[PDB]
RNA sequence: AAACCGGUUGAUCCUGCCGGACCCGACCGCUAUCGGGGUAGGGCUAAGCCAUGCGAGUCGCGCGCCCGGGGGCGCCCGGGAGCGGCGCACGGCUCAGUAACACGUGCCUAACCUAACCUCGGGAGGGGGACACCCCCGGGAAACUGGGGUCAAUCCCCCAUAGGGGAAGGGCGCUGGAAGGCCCCUUCCCCGAAAGGGCUGGCGGCCGAUCCGCCGCCAGUCGCCCGAGGGUGGGGGCACGGCCCAUCAGGUAGUUGGCGGGUUAAAGGCCCGCCAAGCCGAAGACGGGUAGGGGCGGUGAGAGCCGCGAGCCCCGAGAUGGGCACUGAGACA
């Protein structure tokens, strides 16, 4: 169901598991995240399945990985209090979907993307760890 | 969940301590010279005076760039109403503006100061009964704050 | 159908397990559901067309006798007959009461097939031979 | 369906407080509610030909008003960007164009360019027969063969013949053309397209327009190409 | 106007409370001439109980019938009881429930439906039926309602074709950030349209003053069906923001997730079969209390405090308490 790889593939590659099924690393529309270093066959996977994500991305840290194909991550931000003119650090725990091709541990910073709802509390999925990010810039064409 | 309703516009000129002797003496003089009806009219004049001064205070605190578009038009509008005399004074000169300059612009005062009536209370009675034509139209409100250009059009019946 | 007996609205339970109040007193008709309509193994095929939300229509198989079995190894479609329901992995009580659901095995005339459609929603039994 | 006067669009040329508590609501025509004005409002407010709503309905009920070559007898018909409004018994023609003050204005136009309408391609769909369907900024559609519809990408402006149901001229969206901003704060501005920051979503790309040398920026969604240095049809 | 003044001492300097002076909101007392502007008035009190009246209709250019006046070509006009279409889910009221995806801001539906309307492409062939008003009788206090006869439709139904849905295999192609989508090809199963109807004018034909029509065609106009998109309305999802109490510390067991299914217009423990032990909590769970949320409003020189966060606008919920359905695009009205 999950076959690891000695090297990472690219978007559009087709890799066949020991079962002989061919899985193509789809293009999830986010060009600054690398595909996982292993392949799964889950139809709810965004890399190797039919799952479609939205363009909302968040960077969180894994807290509890003891649910099946899911994890408990923490989301952090800073809130301004106008009366005191100071900040407060707020955090919220979210439930997210962890695909089989992506392995996570507590304390690790991952990337999540909003999808359609998958369970009572899961609507976000781990797109990939932070280290699979890549620097990206837009295009700036100008007529002199 | 709050619905806006109008508030008194003479509150800005109202003193929060009415029971001062020197305060009572100065205000009683002002009502006598200009023939006002009650202290509400006198406070309403001061509320106008506080607007002219507080506005000039804020324009001073604005930056030179910000002050520039509003500086000359503010003084020009003050000149046309007849409150000030020079529309080209420094902006801090407006800060010392005095409430009597607003009371002179009252239509009742202008009828008396133009020699069109026997007394200031008679000139109030003239406007009230409708014998004072401002550019050909009857203006019956004695507290009308006449601007500069309309002042020369004041006639009697 | 949109029946309040099969209401598909949200629970009254938080993820923490605590209870929460009811924002709305009544059950909305838009969030209503319906009873199951999966067909039963019968001696003839009976189809019922149902009017649904927005004036649309859904084909319901009340009673199923034939299956459009398809042979992958031959690429032919046969409208074979159904003899018994071998087993229903989602719930054995479907096979125990002769009710056909998607993913169920059927011992058809040509052999065995796995039901590949939702017979309460599609209205036909598309089957693939094993 | 009602429309409270408070909920009316902000740019409409009507007083906000004084009047009734109601406003005429457009009847889901070929525009958007936020970006369209009903016909009865135009006849009563923008042209001032009717003093009441009944008088405006009477004028419209006679078919005196033609909108893009079709006589509209609905007083709640929506009018919007680049629409051609023609008054039959007087012979005057207007093209509702993006205005720097009124946000949308009735500008008189010559009778020659009355049948022409510049339409911005909002998207294409593949239809039966393999043909291509084009969707324009006012919801209008046009089905074309696959090869001809391949070369017309989204945001390209095409000058459409209302009289022949055809495409007179296709204006691709490339850097260096004349564009008019059709929505947002910078409405009414016409300038050269000379700068783009292509974002991940193309509709949200940052675009810059120049008019020697006032430079305004918007998103790519909010600009229509009106051609090269000469605008093809009178808009200003 | 960025303000103080009175009072604990025999006297004094403090601390520290309480009072005075001001604005606004509710109720009340005494008094009360006129006008202008304003979205003021059983909200702050019982979402307590109610006599009476009024509060959603319209269309004869969908349909037949009846009545009265007029006229000959083929009818004109007025009226009646109805069928039928569309609307009555908008609008109006109130503040019990709600600490919640209710509300606000910013985003999604690639997981969805949408009558009326707009645009592009295509279509309108064949054949049947019934029920009102009415007529002959009623029944019943009334509400309501029965039988026979009888004229129609844009009323209802069938047949054909278009089209549509599912399952499966392929593809150049389209959209789009990204295809479980669209388009094309192949196989099977299954469902399955339409009102060429009204009006106007022209032509011709059938027919007859006991008829005042019917038929074919043409044009104009208002309509009907299908495919695609828009529009509008709606269902659903997400991130974050906004009360008090620890004299409330552990709570949860469909509870948290996985897999397979059902149902839905549509994703989802929404529901079901199996598997696991997970889920929340002192960064305050759980429990209790209070409260419709916002735009906003009062006050202060301001920071801020308060809600008079009643009246006006937007969203929500409700219709004596609690439930459940019909019709319909949309209601559980
Ligand atoms: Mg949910
Ligand atoms: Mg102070
Ligand atoms: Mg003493
Ligand atoms: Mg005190
Ligand atoms: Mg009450
Ligand atoms: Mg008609
Ligand atoms: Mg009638
Ligand atoms: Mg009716
Ligand atoms: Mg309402
Ligand atoms: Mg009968
Ligand atoms: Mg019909
Ligand atoms: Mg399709
Ligand atoms: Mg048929
Ligand atoms: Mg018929
Ligand atoms: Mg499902
Ligand atoms: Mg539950
Ligand atoms: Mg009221
Ligand atoms: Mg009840
Ligand atoms: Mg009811
Ligand atoms: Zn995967």
């Amino acid at each position: 169901t999950v076959v690891k790889l000695q090297s990472r593939p690219k978007v559009g590659d087709v890799v066949t598991l020991p079962d002989g099924k061919k899985v193509e690393v789809k293009n999830i529309g986010v060009p600054y995240v690398l595909p996982p270093a292993a392949v799964c066959d889950d139809p709810l996977c965004p890399w190797h399945g039919h799952l479609k994500i939205r363009l909302k991305l968040l960077e969180v840290t894994v807290e509890k990985v003891r649910m099946h194909k899911a994890a408990v991550v923490t989301h952090e931000w800073v809130h301004y209090l106008p009366k005191y003119n100071r900040y407060e650090r707020r955090r919220r725990r979210m439930r997210v979907r962890v695909p089989e091709c992506i392995e996570v541990k507590p304390g690790d910073k991952v990337i999540i993307a909003e999808t359609r709802p998958l369970s009572k509390t899961i609507a976000w999925v781990v797109i990939g760890k932070k280290e699979d990010v890549v620097e990206w810039k837009a295009k700036h064409e100008t007529l002199p | 969940g709050g619905l806006k309703k109008p508030k008194k516009k003479y509150l800005a000129g109202k003193p929060k301590k009415i029971w001062n002797k020197q305060l009572l003496l100065e205000e009683l003089q002002l009502m006598g010279e200009y023939g006002l009806r009650n202290k509400k009219e006198l406070w309403l004049a001061r509320a106008r005076l506080k607007w002219i001064v507080r506005r000039a205070r804020a324009l001073l605190s604005m930056t030179a760039e910000e002050r520039a578009p509003l500086e000359v038009p503010f003084k020009e509008k003050l000149y046309k109403m007849g409150f000030i005399e020079d529309p080209n004074v420094p902006l801090d000169r407006i800060l010392s503006l005095d409430v009597r300059a607003i009371l002179e612009r009252r239509l009742q005062t202008l009828v008396f100061r133009m020699g069109l009536a026997k007394s200031i209370h008679h000139a109030r009675q003239l406007v009230v009964h409708g014998h004072v034509l401002v550019a050909g139209r009857r203006v019956t409100s004695p507290g009308f704050l006449v601007p500069r250009e309309l002042e020369d059009k004041i006639t009697i019946e | 159908m949109k029946l309040g007996a099969f209401y598909k609205g949200g629970d009254l339970v938080k993820p923490s397990g605590g209870k929460k109040g009811r924002v709305r007193k009544t059950k909305k008709k838009a969030l209503g559901g319906g009873p199951p309509q999966i067909p039963k193994l019968g001696e003839e095929d009976i189809r019922y067309v149902e009017r649904v939300r927005g004036g649309n229509h859904k084909v319901r198989l009340r009673q199923a006798r034939y299956a459009n079995v398809y042979i992958p190894k031959e690429r032919r479609h046969v409208k074979a007959k159904i003899l018994s329901i071998v087993s229903s992995p989602s719930n054995p009580d479907y096979a125990r009461r002769n009710y056909i659901v998607k993913g169920a095995i059927i011992q058809t005339e040509v052999g065995k097939a796995v039901v590949t459609s939702r017979p309460g929603q599609d209205g036909v039994i598309n089957a693939v031979l094993i | 369906v009602h429309l409270r006067k408070s909920l009316a669009p902000y740019w409409w040329p009507i007083p906000r407080k004084a009047g009734g508590v109601w406003a005429v609501r457009p009847s889901t025509g070929p525009h958007s509610l936020e970006y369209s004005l009903p016909l009865a409002v135009v006849v009563r407010d923008v042209l001032r030909y009717a003093k009441t709503l009944r008088e405006a309905r009477y004028i419209i009920s006679r078919g005196y008003i033609k909108v893009d070559g079709v006589v509209r007898k609905d007083y709640k018909f929506p009018i919007g960007l680049m629409d051609v409004v023609e008054i039959v018994p007087t012979g005057e023609i207007y093209r509702v164009v993006p205005d720097e003050a009124k946000y949308y204005d009735l500008k008189p136009i010559p009778s020659s360019e009355a049948a022409l309408k510049p339409l911005r391609v909002e998207g294409k769909t593949a239809v039966s027969g393999g043909r291509i369907q084009l969707h324009f900024h006012d919801g209008r559609n046009l089905i074309l063969p696959p090869d001809v519809g391949r070369q017309i990408k989204t945001f390209d402006t095409v000058v459409y013949d209302l009289e022949n149901k055809a495409i007179k001229t296709h204006l691709p969206l490339r850097l260096g053309q004349l564009a008019v901003v059709t929505h947002g704060g910078n409405i009414g501005f016409v300038g050269q397209f000379f700068e783009v920051v292509w974002t991940l979503k193309r509709r949200q790309s940052v675009v810059a327009l120049r008019k020697g040398e006032e430079v305004r920026r918007t998103i790519l969604d909010y600009i229509m190409v009106i051609g090269t240095e000469a605008p093809v049809v009178k808009i200003s």
